């Protein structure tokens, strides 16, 4: 893996720095890396694809060296050394391509790719170049078992999940009390209700909470807190627990009390929130438990006092809601975030070339499942596949 | 096992340690099993030093 | 760590080949290995101990090296060597308590003593000798990233956890079908029951399933399926859900049906054995999924006919079971077994000198929490207490 982001990176450094005019200072130690690339490469045959509907091709390498005994280097130079990149650059491609459309229960980390197992020989380390891009960079750490970070702008870390628990219901559904949410990517949308506002609750307060729990360990991640959930504050009509018949929600938002958000890590309490919003951080943490109350407003006006009757009809349903964001986060493992395109690419590539659902990934590269249940084969396999995709996006778009 | 040194200077220094009495008996073991290695088939050679 | 392990083996090997009356070729290249040890090790301070009542120890080291000549070795020699001997199987004692005793949130992996932190030094490489213990073996593979494995007999896989489930239920408690369950150590005893004995079900059967969710993949697991749990075959009085009465349960046992035991790795059927009992294989899986079935019996003698009425009174509760051990298995993480005493060895390092409660063990290095939560970090820093305690009992009876 160390070889192919060493050959993706010395091709996109000759991209950039062999033009026209530059002086030959500029790119000495370039050109060197680039010389023993190929001096390395030649004589050598590879074969890639042959999975799906990705093409069979050969790749031969017979490339002559670049010149070094020029002040500025000239069109010539230019035009001799874009001839070689082009077909380096192609078959770094189809290299990666090959690597990402394959997995393995067993040795998930290993190369799949024979192309990648053939340069994961000793002959071909000489051209390892610099490994300074976070992901190779967390690829080596994980090889020598060190830490491991990866920062993200919003994570996908939920897997998604529009529910609804009744802690009180019976069939007519006219008389409920609960919680609705919806987990997604990097926002929790949670909004306890009670139809009875409380009336007959002890103190005139009715407890909800909320339990999430990561699938792993974010670090040092910011995260807005709001007191509303615009999502379940609108008339719905929601099909009962099992299907049989429909309910309508129809809610009247209070504000959340004693609001509680506490981030937990092995069940103990890292960091707490007590009735606080805006920006917060947790700094070490895997599971949120978010803990609010719907209490029954001691004083009311007439027109809320019509609201809250005492018999049973409750034609509006006090609800009160929390909105969570991750705005960024660190984790030690791989996963898909707002920014990164290494997700999109390797499901493009997947789905471009008909890649056969394999035992590992689940179909399509669902992000939902992958992150659902995220076994450790799933993990190696996610990092190994997401490394080589933002190698190939190094050069490719 | 007939073996051989890199330099004339190398060859004295490891004379004048194999025979001094402070040296650690590992350090003498090693001076006297100590080889070269040449290969002619790769056009290679190895000598301690 | 391999310095560590280096010196505890190097030591057990002077004190076993080095004895009156063996040939000098015997030893020849261990009185090397022992000389390289002493000569490393001169000059050197090491300060173990001072945590909890762990007593603050210095340690210092200029020991004269063994010179064999005789031709066999006599009683000097041998109390020579014994002398040094046992200050070193000392100062390895000392240094293995202290790295027990100790845990890190973040990077549980590196050694938390100042004394293996000084041992990690370069100069100290000298020692390493051959790393040939099983844990020290797996320990250079994981620090490698290469594929480890543990074998266990009887492993402590399954969390303690004894608890049942009622599907159908009412106040009197006196019509109730479910499941009761012990899942213990390697074992898990499992027993669905039905007061009506299905005589209003569909078909006559009643379907019970148990799914276990291993927190580790095991693999090349011999299980031992047998068709009755005995535990839930006498009478009982069990507390209500909530604990508000209690239950009175009377179980007459029928065979289960249509037993259909699944080992799953990733949500797909690994493994699955239908009707089979005695001694199985499952080869890699995740967890565990026990389905059987009640099927009222199709024709009765008037005993049996006695048994099951249609009217309210069920004075015999109709109930079906199976019991699922784990004979031995593989796991590439770090568990405790009915055979190593390393778990026994930590803890009682532990407990005899009263370390507080660290950050990341449960109190008391209590299993049960331990396999529960079994994260990332515990691993880490179970995996090192457990490799050091092995290095530890190479020395220490
Ligand atoms: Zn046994």
């Amino acid at each position: 893996m160390d070889v192919l982001y060493s050959l993706s990176k010395t091709l996109k450094d000759a991209r950039d720095k062999i033009v026209e005019g530059t002086l030959y200072s500029n790119v000495s130690d370039l050109i060197q890396q680039f010389n023993q690339m190929i001096i390395t490469m030649n004589g050598n045959e590879f074969q890639t694809g042959g999975i799906g509907n990705l093409p069979i091709r050969n790749w031969n390498f017979n490339f002559g060296l670049l010149g070094t005994t020029l002040l500025n280097l000239d069109a010539n130079y230019v035009e001799t050394a874009r001839n070689t990149i082009d077909y380096f650059v192609d078959f770094v491609d189809n290299v990666c391509m090959d690597e990402m459309v394959r997995e393995s229960q067993r040795n998930g980390i290993a190369p799949q790719s024979d192309s990648l197992r053939k340069l994961s020989a000793i002959k071909f380390k000489r051209i390892n170049f610099d490994n300074s891009s976070e992901y190779i960079e967390n690829w080596n750490l994980q090889n020598r078992r060190q830490r491991t970070g990866f920062t993200f702008h919003k994570p996908n870390i939920f897997p998604y999940s529009a529910s609804f628990t009744l802690n009180r219901s019976q069939p007519a559904h006219d008389n409920l009390m609960g919680t609705m949410w919806l987990n997604a990517g990097s926002e929790i949308q949670v909004a306890g209700f009670d139809y009875s506002c409380a009336i007959n609750a002890p103190a005139n307060i009715q407890q909800f909470e909320h339990i999430v729990p990561l699938r792993r360990v974010l670090t040092t991640a910011t995260i807005t807190l709001l007191p509303d959930a615009e999502r379940f504050s609108f008339p719905r009509v929601i099909n009962s627990a099992d299907g049989a018949t429909t309910w309508f929600f129809n809610p009247v938002i209070l504000r959340p009390n004693n609001v509680e958000v506490e981030f937990l890590l092995n069940g103990q309490i890292i960091n707490t929130y007590q009735a606080r919003f805006g920006t917060i951080v947790a700094r070490n943490f895997d599971t949120i438990r978010l803990s609010f109350q719907l209490m029954r407003p001691p004083n009311m006006t007439p027109a809320v006092a019509v609201l809250f009757p005492n018999a049973q009809p409750f034609e509006h349903h006090a609800t009160v809601g929390l909105t969570l964001r991750i705005e960024s986060a660190v984790c030690e493992s791989v996963l898909a975030d707002a920014s990164e395109t290494l997700l999109a690419n390797v499901t493009s590539v997947r789905q471009e070339y008909a890649i056969p659902v394999g035992p590992v990934f689940p179909p399509g590269m669902n992000w939902t499942d992958l992150i659902t249940n995220y076994s450790p084969s799933r993990e190696d396999n996610l990092q190994r596949v997401f490394t080589v995709a933002s190698i190939r996006s190094m050069l490719i778009k | 096992d007939a073996g051989k040194v890199v330099d004339s200077e190398t060859a004295s220094i490891c004379d004048a340690i194999f025979q001094d009495e402070e040296t650690e008996g590992a350090v003498a073991r090693f001076i006297a099993e100590m080889r070269q290695r040449v290969q002619a088939d790769r056009n290679v050679v190895n000598y301690p030093s």
